[PDB]
């Protein structure tokens, strides 16, 4: 199963293996255990490249894990501020909301991000 | 019973992390995602990340456990072989017949289970330090794969389990170990074998 593959290749950010799974058409939109695709993964992870080639392959930006948050939740959280922006630009909505009532500005503000925090504000 | 190798993310997302470190001639512990695999030297610096979606509570512990991987070899329990156990190499922590070893950590805890004879080691879990993403453990293998009186060339497993305070689940992830001389040649091998079948 490729989509198995591509959710372990897009969390240990090899880039060669990712390139070979989605060259053989790997399922950018498997979820993992948690609900999380290789976008959150990846976003989790801070794999910036990675993240901006399954933008450019139609991964669904603002897919939800098991507990309601989408890829920008997650980057807003662990402070990833280029994916933020990435996201941001591909889509990504600010006013989603997790299990916990949580927006991805909420998540950074809970975090101490403050660089992110002033990013999703003015995107608000 | 025979132990868990079953991936459990659990309600706390609970993953693995390792270093990106290559495949050259003198790396000492290097992780290959398309195997599931860390190849490592004898004795040297294994880390591992623990990566939670949420802070697991206080009193959560951290444990790891070796199985063979071999269907026919898993009810065997895995140990040092005789040299290795007689070499008189603990830190004063380890028994000298465990295989993992946690170094770095005046915390951790061996077990010899009563009723399994298998052994395990356990450490407190600690959230990521400020500025971390992940709380990293540090492990040591302390024989080859290839020790003839011990693994003999037999493929093993470590399971990582996430247990609260009382040793019920909260979280499992495993990984296969080959402990051998040239980590970065073997697992240049074995991800050559495994693209060419
Ligand atoms: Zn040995």
């Amino acid at each position: 199963d490729l989509g198995k593959k591509l959710l372990e290749a897009a969390w240990h950010g090899q880039d060669d293996e990712v390139r070979i799974l989605m060259a053989n058409g790997a399922d950018v939109n498997a979820t993992d255990q948690s609900g999380m695709t290789p976008l959150h993964l990846a976003a989790w992870r801070g794999h910036l490249e990675i993240v901006e080639v399954l933008l450019k392959t139609g991964a669904d930006v603002n897919a939800i894990d098991r507990w309601g948050k989408t890829p920008l939740h997650l980057a807003a959280r662990i402070g990833r501020l280029e994916i933020v922006e990435v996201l941001l630009k591909a889509g990504a909505d600010v006013n989603a909301q997790d299990k916990f009532g949580k927006t991805p500005f909420d998540l950074a503000i809970d975090n101490g991000n403050e660089d992110i925090a002033e990013v999703l504000q003015k995107a608000a | 019973s025979v132990p868990s190798q079953k991936t459990y993310q659990g309600s706390y997302g609970f993953r693995l992390g390792f270093l990106h470190s290559g495949t050259a001639k003198s790396v000492t512990c290097t992780y290959s995602p398309a195997l599931n695999k860390m190849f490592c030297q004898l004795a040297k610096t294994c880390p591992v990340q623990l990566w939670v979606d949420s802070t697991p509570p206080p009193g959560t512990r951290v444990r790891a456990m070796a199985i063979y991987k071999q269907s026919q070899h898993m009810t065997e329990v895995v140990r040092r072989c005789p040299h290795h156990e007689r070499c008189s190499d603990s830190d004063g922590l380890a028994p000298p017949q465990h295989l993992i070893r946690v170094e770095g950590n005046l915390r951790v805890e061996y077990l010899d289970d009563r009723n399994t004879f298998r052994h395990s080691v356990v450490v407190p879990y600690e959230p990521p330090e400020v500025g971390s993403d992940c709380t990293t453990i540090h492990y040591n293998y302390m024989c080859n794969s290839s020790c003839m009186g011990g693994m003999n060339r037999r493929p093993i497993l470590t399971i990582i389990t996430l247990e609260d305070s009382s040793g019920n689940l909260l979280g499992r992830n495993s990984f296969e170990v080959r402990v051998c001389a040239c980590p970065g040649r073997d697992r240049r091998t074995e991800e050559e074998n495994l693209r060419k079948k």
